[PDB]
């Protein structure tokens, strides 16, 4: 069944992390203890309940559930596309290579977003950040602990990001594309993830998950408008603009000054080391070159999306 | 399909992530080596008064064990034996350090010496418990 | 003239020589770690007793730092505070371990808890200073 | 002068180094203090005096010392064996290049050994070590302080050993010869050195020095007399053979019983990390497995001895 399976790896590449998710998610639920002592239970779920209330802790599980659910988002982009897709984009009079290349790529964006965008949302709702509040990304700074869906959604975009850098690293298309600049957004990406979990900065990092999250949601539905050749597409690519000038540009330089302004002032700001407070004059600069350098690949992005509203306003 | 450069990039982000953790511990468990400073004042002969002065971080936890550092790396027990006492300020809480150059009395201090003037250090200890080392 | 070999090999001895060296100075100011073993023994509640036991080299100064870095680490004075006492074995050398397990009483022991119980390490400890932290 | 210093560096290889040296004792001779209180004496001088007695201590300027006169060992070989042996074995008639080079690369050796021989047996003459005693090798183990002369041979040997590592490594000849196991027995000579001198195990080092260095130097003589073809060869043959047998191979069988044996029952056997005592269970299988490696590659050339005995007992 060799040369079964290399055919059935070469056209659908999704059977192999389906077997490895079947096969670990049935070791665990035909089982007794599917609770915390269970061996499998720390890459399935997110583990370090504290007691029984609703806040978890960090550890090396964090890492175990992190690796598992890279395989399952491998698993499920390659099905996805393919099995539902593939029927969608050709029922759909799409006729060419490049087209159907990039409906594809902006399609599962389009489902992701839709899916992680709400999530993050309703997570900001359940909390005293809502309506990017900046006083409450700083006031309980030390945050050792994070809710359930909380951490799940946090560790699910890690992941998620995680396996994107793994395959642009694990090369299986040609590079050139005419965009490099997306390597270096994916390592500041990944960077602001990890140290963002590490040093206790969830509450921070939650408001760009969600910036980016609904920005990339409108840009993908554009350009598949686009792709259609709708000419609804351009009453789309205004509203995107309008979304990602505010929801990115003014979210992010307000978050860049509340850095700036009540990083020193809400919470604790003298360093300790014993205690886990990290929050102090020598990380502000860290903090700053971060969601700095990350402002700075959008801002790129909004001189390429003004340059196309341009040469669609004299041509 | 670089598989190589997939492995060399993974492995370099464990070793970050193990390096991030491991700075994470250690200066958690070693962090009165950042907060606290020892103080030495030597007093007559090889006896010396022991302290540690920093911010709101040196709490007395972070005093003790910079005294107690200072105490058995700076003497050498197998050369000849030593002698010392420590004294709490009781007078004083946890934390009682500000940030700012203006902090008062510690909440430890001590006096060591060796037992060539052993006599030094009894008299110097006024009746707290002497440690022989 | 392989210039870069002859620099790679004495890069590669030097930090070869600079590894030796800090095991050297790392292992001979951290030799605790390697001589004593901590021996804790709950008593009621919250409180413990601490001593160390190892051969002849964990003399009463190994002793001595092993208690305190149990105290200071396995307490967390921040939470809540504790209160501790050091007893000293004044019937005992600074080196008194044996070779085989057949070791006798430690230099030092220590009863450790929490303010929450503190009546007890009061008379626990007899009459010892008591420090606070 | 780019075209002058080219042209003499190429032919007098020992120029660069001899201006460096002289540049150096000049900066340190014409000066006020000579003492320790100079920065050139951690290089010209052996360092970490106890009080003034004769005993010396270890630290960094020893790796100076042993950096500047490695430099002092390079410009030593190049100048003594052009000026020297040039005249000497062209006077003598050699016509060969095969001759010319090894006659060139044993005249050295005989020289080198032949000062560096009696210098240790000197320095094993004013200790307890007469005649390769083992139990003074071992009774006042940890050892932190070395005599003067005892010092400067130990650390001259080992820079010399180092610069011939170092002309091994950055190659200025064919490779090829065709014995390799060369590179091995340099690099276990280099580890038994450092090694000894760091974890305080000098005096144990010292008679290996003098039973290496006689047998080198009536090898080098034996070479010698052979390459000239002078027909009193075989009677320095043979007393090369007896002297390797007894000086190599029973006094260091002897040495290596003397680690089973009396490194158990002579001075300290008990670990201390905190005294620096390391002679110990731990420490006894690297000593005997570093010093059986130095004698099995010395059973290596025994073997080819003993092999040009047999070619000349039957041809
Ligand atoms: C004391 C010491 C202690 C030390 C302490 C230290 C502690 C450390 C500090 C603690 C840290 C705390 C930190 C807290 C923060 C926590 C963060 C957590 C996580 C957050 C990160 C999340 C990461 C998401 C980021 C992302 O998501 N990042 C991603 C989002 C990012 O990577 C991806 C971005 O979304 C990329 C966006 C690019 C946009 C352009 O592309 C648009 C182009 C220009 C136009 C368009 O697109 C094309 O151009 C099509 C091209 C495609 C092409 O460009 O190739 C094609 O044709 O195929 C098309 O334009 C045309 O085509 C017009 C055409 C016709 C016309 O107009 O007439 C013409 O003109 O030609 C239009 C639509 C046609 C419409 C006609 C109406
Ligand atoms: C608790 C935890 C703590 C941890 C604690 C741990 C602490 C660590 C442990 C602490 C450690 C303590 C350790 C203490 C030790 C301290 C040590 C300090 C330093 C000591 C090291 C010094 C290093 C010196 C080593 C050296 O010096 N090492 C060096 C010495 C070593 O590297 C070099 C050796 O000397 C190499 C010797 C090779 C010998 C062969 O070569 C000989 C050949 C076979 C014969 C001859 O040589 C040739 O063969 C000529 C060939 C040349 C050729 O072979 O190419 C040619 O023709 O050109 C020729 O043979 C013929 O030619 C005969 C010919 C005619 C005939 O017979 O009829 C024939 O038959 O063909 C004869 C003479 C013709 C005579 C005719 C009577
Ligand atoms: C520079 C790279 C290495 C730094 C020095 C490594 C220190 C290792 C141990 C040395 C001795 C030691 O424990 O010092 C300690 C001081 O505490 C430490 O061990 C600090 C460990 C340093 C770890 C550095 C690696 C992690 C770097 C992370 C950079 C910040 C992350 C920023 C992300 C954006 C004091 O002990 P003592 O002598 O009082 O007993
Ligand atoms: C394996 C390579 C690395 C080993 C672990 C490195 C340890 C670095 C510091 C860790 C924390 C630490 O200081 O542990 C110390 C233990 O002491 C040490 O730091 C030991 C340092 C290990 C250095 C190892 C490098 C040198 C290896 C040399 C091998 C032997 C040489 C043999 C030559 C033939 C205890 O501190 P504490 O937690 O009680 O306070």
């Amino acid at each position: 069944i060799w040369f079964s399976f290399r055919e059935i790896s070469y056209r659908h590449a999704w059977i192999a992390p389906l077997m490895i998710l079947i096969a670990v998610y049935s070791a665990y639920f035909t089982s007794g203890n599917t609770t915390k002592t269970n061996v499998l239970h720390r890459f399935v779920a997110v583990s370090y309940q504290i007691g029984d209330t609703n806040a978890y802790g960090k550890g090396i599980n964090d890492l175990c559930f992190v690796f598992y659910y890279m395989i399952f988002f491998t698993f499920l982009r390659e099905f996805l596309m393919d099995v539902v897709i593939r029927p969608f984009a050709i029922r759909l009079h799409v006729t060419s290579k490049h087209r159907i290349k990039r409906i594809m790529e902006q399609m599962y964006a389009i489902f992701y977003t839709g899916v992680s965008g709400p999530f993050g949302i309703y997570c900001m709702y359940h909390s005293d950040l809502w309506f990017f509040n900046t006083k409450a990304m700083y006031r309980t700074y030390p945050d050792f602990t994070n809710p359930f869906l909380f951490k799940v959604f946090y560790l699910g975009q890690a992941a998620f990001w995680a396996q994107q850098a793994c395959i642009l690293v694990l090369q299986l298309e040609k590079p050139r594309k005419d965009h490099n600049e997306l390597t270096f957004h994916h390592i500041v990406t990944l960077l602001l993830i990890w140290s963002s979990y590490v040093f206790h900065f969830t509450k921070m990092g939650l408001p760009i998950y969600i910036t980016m999250d609904v920005s990339d949601f409108l840009l993908s539905f554009s350009k598949t408008l686009n792709y259609l050749d709708s000419g609804l597409a351009f009453f789309s690519f205004a509203i995107f603009v309008v979304a990602w000038i505010y929801l990115r540009h003014y979210i992010n330089l307000k978050i860049l000054w509340s850095v700036l302004t009540q990083f020193r002032t809400e919470g604790n700001y003298v360093l300790n080391f014993a205690t886990q407070q990290y929050k102090c004059w020598i990380s502000l600069p860290i903090v700053f070159v971060l969601i700095g350098a990350l402002q700075l690949v959008n801002l790129y992005w909004l001189f390429l999306i003004f340059r196309v509203l341009y040469r669609i306003l004299w041509r | 399909p670089k598989i190589f450069n997939l492995f060399r990039v993974c492995f370099i982000s464990l070793l970050l992530i193990a390096a991030v953790e491991y700075f994470k511990y250690g200066t958690r468990i070693n962090y009165e080596w950042f907060h606290c400073t020892p103080i030495k004042e030597p007093q007559s002969g090889s006896v010396i008064k022991l302290w540690a002065r920093g911010g709101p971080s040196c709490d007395k936890r972070g005093e003790y064990k910079t005294i107690v550092k200072r105490i058995t790396r700076d003497y050498e027990p197998n050369d000849e034996h030593l002698s010392f006492c420590i004294i709490e300020n009781d007078n004083v809480p946890p934390v009682h350090y500000p940030i700012h150059e203006d902090k008062g009395e510690p909440g430890y201090v001590a006096y060591v010496g060796y037992d060539t003037d052993s006599e030094l250090v009894q008299e110097l200890c006024a009746d707290s418990t002497i440690y022989h080392m």
